[PDB]
RNA sequence: AGUUUAACUGGGGCGGUUGCCUCCUAAAAUGUAACGGAGGCGCCCAAAGGUUCCCUCAACCUGGACGGCAAUCAGGUGUUGAGUGUAAGUGCACAAGGGAGCUUGACUGCGAGACGGACAUGUCGAGCAGGGACGAAAGUCGGGACUAGUGAUCCGGCACCUCUGAGUGGAAGGGGUGUCGCUCAACGGAUAAAAGGUACCCCGGGGAUAACAGGCUGAUCUUCCCCAAGAGUCCAUAUCGACGGGAUGGUUUGGCACCUCGAUGUCGGCUCGUCGCAUCCUGGGGCUGGAGCAGGUCCCAAGGGUUGGGCUGUUCGCCCAUUAAAGC
RNA sequence: CCGGUGCUGGAAGGUUAAGAGGACCCGUUAACUCCCUUUGGGGGUGAAGCGGAGAAUUUAAGCCCCAGUAAACGGCGGUGGUAACUAUAACCAUCCUAAGGUAGCGAAAUUCCUUGUCGGGUAAGUUCCGACCUGCACGAAUGGCGUAACGACUUCUCAACUGUCUCAACCAUAGACUCGGCGAAAUUGCACUACGAGUAAAGAUGCUCGUUACGCGCGGCAGGACGAAAAGACCCCGGGACCUUCA
RNA sequence: UUGUGCGCCGAUAAUGUAGCGGGGCUCAAGCACACCGCCGAAGCCGCGGCAGCCAACGUGUUGGCUGGGUAGGGGAGCGUCC
RNA sequence: UCAAACUCCGUGAUAGCUGGUUCUCCCCGAAAUGCAUUUAGGUGCAGCGUCGCAUGUUUCUUGCCGGAGGUAGAGCUACUGGAUGGCCGAUGGGCCCCACAGGGUUACUGACGUCAGCCAAACUCCGAAUGCCGGUAAGUCCAAGAGUGCGGCAGUGAGACGGCGGGGGAUAAGCUCCGUGCGUCGAGAGGGAAACAGCCCAGAUCGCCGGCUAAGGCCCCUAAGCGUGUGCUAAGUGGAAAAGGAU
RNA sequence: UUUGAAGAAUGAGCCUGCGAGUCAGGGACAUGUCGCGAGGUUAACCCGGGUGGGGUAGCCGCAGCGAAAGCGAGUCUGAAUAGGGCGUAUCCACACAAGAGUGUGUGGUGUAGUGGUGUGUUCUGGACCCGAAGCGGAGUGAUCUACCCAUGGCCAGGGUGAAG
RNA sequence: GGCGUCUGGGGGGAACGCGGGGAAGUGAAACAUCUCAGUACCCGUAGGAAGAGAAAACAAAAUGUGAUUCCGUGAGUAGUGG
RNA sequence: GUUACGGCGGUCCAUAGCGGCAGGGAAACGCCCGGUCCCAUCCCGAACCCGGAAGCUAAGCCUGCCAGCGCCGAUGAUACUACCCAUCCGGGUGGAAAAGUAGGACACCGCCGAACAC
RNA sequence: CGCGGGGUGGAGCAGCUCGGUAGCUCGCUGGGCUCAUAACCCAGAGGUCGCAGGUUCGAAUCCUGUCCCCGCUACCA
């Protein structure tokens, strides 16, 4: 017999790359996703594939808003 | 291993060769200034001697150390930073 | 033959070029778009048969 | 005449597959194999892109001419179950879904920083400028809700370029920029170009890999057994014992591929045996739907015995005559 | 059966090489010129000649094509129904074909099912003979069906004959055995080389627990030493060789 | 009658006990629970020697840690000849 | 000697294949994975080793903190699906009024809805532990002989069993394929397991006719206990086994 | 050689001898060492009975960027003073900009290669050693065997009984 | 063509040379282009050396060099190359 | 500063919602009156927009009443679980610890403005 | 070891998805010609390749399990 099974796609290497507290650059991946699972907010934008990206330094900072699951930057303040 | 090997995977870099190419041994002012501290007459055979080109080459002068003494420089080409370094400091740059 | 071919949009005003993808199947050859060129600005590009 | 005639493969062949995307497997980061489980792709759209603005469905109920379950109309309920170009998933009602207007950013030059990462590939990207679209403006726009929709390099073609121009001026040709040409689909793509046979075979190797045997397993097979619906005039259990269930054994077909491929000779027969008992006869016994003869079934018992022939290579089997019996 | 592939013949067309042909175009530039200002220098046109790219047109075989040829290579059908019992189907319908296997043969040196069925022979016959035809998958010069004679062919049967056998016994001879003499061999990691049940690279002289066994030879048997021999020929992988062909 | 702790049957292959390793064990040498000691390794300790790395101090001693090892890498050496 | 003789030469043919590769000690010490491959028993790169250089605790462990997940489990009237029984009762089927409609009525089916109980790798209103990322404080710190970067030199790229989670398989295989800052063997001796690579203990610098221990064991073989106390067992259970039977 | 062999997987009867990473190259890379040092070095060749002395042709360093023209501590891209790529040995101090990860200027310090040679890998070569089946070139072979040519020879005895 | 006479050749030789002919194993991890390689081998020819050689050359605007051969460099470069 | 208040926002966006049954109209929010004007309907002055102030809090909005439906929801226990012990017991230790259930939880916070107060 | 392969009126055969499935011959029904078949005329009539699913609006048509006589099934040692 056989299989008409078989195939795969390759893994995207999809999740969160940087997690809360995480010190990160502008322009950072933080979040490799294919929807809003994680939806942007302060200082942060979303690319064409849904990717998350920091607009500025911080620290990643997961929280909610409205339901959404989100993702802020919170500044470190310089001493 | 029977892999496209990376020097056929990738592409052959551009352009051409050029070879009715000027290339120019260069020398900089400010080895002419460590050379000649006391300054004076400076040709190919002088900076020859003080071993900063090659013989039997086409010499250019270039401005990237400071000058301070008088040079009547004698080279085929001069840049631009060259010349301006040579006259200020009062000498000549002569192109043969 | 393709229905969606590379149809390479020249200009007018200078004939250089910007490519894309259209239908063949639309009615006409002609796929006046405005397009920033390298060399002018802004002008009106068309469908080098 | 020279050569090619792919690999994976629970041996090989045949069959199937080969790249990309989505899910599960996948063990709550990522990733993760199998000839593991399911599907899809090799496009489409000049709008199904961009932008501004607006709207919110599906389903159900009720009323309505054709009109019906369902066309279009009205009202109501309805927070999302519809729909999202197309697979699936993640998302989207704040809409990314529906509609309209204007449009071409389905740009040029660039790109801090990151993701991913054998390498080559691949991916996101704020932001600066140019010149634009929409918008009152903020702002958004470097194709599409996202992720697939593709092909390295070589080679060559086309257009443009203030590059080069084999003494010089030109030209050819080369080069740059943009771009085109490969189901090279065996999809990291041996060649621009290629199918088969060998039992006439040869060599190098392999127990890395099949056939015999061994070993493991025991689906299958075999030998029992549990329940007992029942058949048995009645009576489940004299006898057979369904549906189902649990095990033995390792003799069958197999699965695995663990020793052996610098050799473990194969079926059947002949000869020689030896062992076990799951006993064919002989021996002992219980029950009987055992009157007696003869049996059936079960238990104990392996001391000995267990024929000769026809057919077939045959084992097996059928048959012939016999036998106490013609064992496994 | 000429459909396929070949072979033969033909050539009205179509296609088609080199060669002729050289248009047109391009490069160059003698000369015309235009600005641009330089002390000459950048744009256009452009003869002849030399070159390059080379189109149209003409051009044969071949191929396509038109016929023939099967003792040329080759190929020679399905489905369904139908006769007063039943059965089959002489018959019919329909589809396809280039044509649908004729005569003759047929469980065959061909028949898987299959030891087909029936009959004969046999006490008993998967073999054999005859016959049937449901020909898996006969077939007419890759000849078909037969055939006297022939055959160290194959198969079956019978008579006679016999130690092939029931069922084996005896005799001699050559070896084997003994003595003398000469005197190898393959093999060989070793060695004062047991058996059982186990264990173990899953079959043990060599390990474990036990059992058995005084030491050394001679003749013998061949169960093991996965015995010797030959780097398994089968299988696979890799590479060769030769062979075939519409690679 | 319920649950439990030990047991019985079911039980059944083939060279030879052969499903405790053996003898033998219930007068446990068996099982459970507690308790007490001991044996037991190239482990640890003790005594001694060596080497590697490091440190300290002094211009070579001490100390600590380490020292299984295939492919393999590095280092230092023995022996032979000319 | 023949599917292309022999001889010499090319030629020391080439072989991703097999075999072999010779003295010592000291230190360190793998891998049997990923990707790609006319590739799968080969090779390149990465991973893992070593050496050197540079940096210096960045590594690693623990505590705490910030975080994302959708597994286990659970749940489903929270979706998609499946699915048990009730209740209602559309719907149809029949019957009767018997037309055709409209009615009641049912031996029946009986959707939808609802009550209760359930299931799922590709279901999730939920949701751990762990692990992972990051930060932080400490620990180790004359050492893990760490980590990172560069470069020289590699080898490996056939893994095995076991524990746990899983696929394939008959939820069989000493099966196969994965995962596991899981282990061991590999490459690891020693002790125990009778023997017995992968199980348990423990990581062997050498020596000692010294001691304590681990696992495992203490009647004799066999070192240590026919140990103490309380019970149990009658089957040599111990010193294999099921459904099920059993004063 | 293996996941794993005492292994019933391979090889070895024994001893003695012999038997496998070598050599060349201004080769490549790295490292050590020596010389000289912003320079280093010669090759061929010439003279020397030598290992020594000459030999500047070249080679490597000394400036890069760019397809190249070319420009030059800058350069390429580009309309860009607008960013990026590569490069400006490195470090120190200061100053100014920034805190998008640090940059820009000034000053200073001032850059280290090259040729011998050893070692380890490597390239071309047989390239650690042994090993095929087979391919090619040129020749040797039909005294075996296959067939043929020429010339000779042999086939006891007994039967059958064709044509004519 | 025959007869006569005279002059010469004929063959060998290890290597080197000139002109011709010209493989394949191999490598390309296959293979045909290509490589191996103008190698091996073969043929014809010599000479002590041969061949080449006195520009219908190079070069690049330098008032350039000035037969040929050979060595070193140029340079594993420019380029060539499935 | 007080309002049965009008806006703009916030929350682990439901303790906030839905549905109640009784209420309010000071300014404001609103319905509401009309389309002449900007503007508008793929038809409609319904909407969007504009101009207005006739009446009405009927509705929206707002206030109070709530465990009726939904939402939140501990604890403890259980499941599951990393490590560990244990010769099968998936037995047990110490840690973490759900879902479901049950007990119980019914909006709050800020800024501005308005009327009044002042 | 294993793989494979078309179905359609009563029979035999066609027809690949622009949104229907159908058409041919034979057969059958009715009529006519004949004293009564064949040949003629038709109002001629006649089927859901079975159910599940499409992207489905809708599929004979497309895809899968089934629809099932199917040629080839072949482990060569």
């Amino acid at each position: 017999s056989s299989s008409r099974n078989g195939r795969d796609s390759a893994a995207q290497r999809l999740g969160v790359k940087r997690f809360g507290g995480q010190v990160v650059k502008a322009g950072e991946i933080l979040v490799r996703q294919r929807g809003t699972h994680f939806h942007p907010g302060v200082n942060v934008g979303r690319g064409g594939d849904d990717t998350l990206f920091a607009l500025a330094p911080g620290a990643v900072e997961f929280g909610a808003k409205r339901g959404r699951k989100t993702v802020n930057i919170v500044p470190v303040a310089r001493p | 291993g029977g892999q496209m090997p990376i020097h056929m995977r990738l592409p052959k870099l551009k352009g051409f060769k050029n070879r009715f190419r000027t290339e120019y041994q260069v020398v900089n002012v400010g080895d002419i200034n460590k050379a000649f501290p006391q300054g004076g007459t400076v040709g190919v055979d002088e900076l020859v001697a003080k071993g900063l080109v090659r013989k039997n080459s086409l010499v250019k002068v270039l401005g990237d150390g400071k000058l301070t003494v008088k040079v009547d420089v004698t080279a085929n080409k001069f840049s631009g930073s060259a010349r301006e370094a040579i006259t200020a400091a009062g000498g000549s740059a002569t192109e043969l | 033959i393709r229905p969606i071919v590379k149809l390479r949009s020249t200009a007018g005003t200078g004939y250089t070029y910007v490519t894309r993808k259209n239908r063949r199947n639309d009615p006409d050859r002609i796929v006046l778009r405005k397009y920033d060129p390298v060399l002018r600005r802004h002008v009106e590009f068309r469908e080098e048969r």
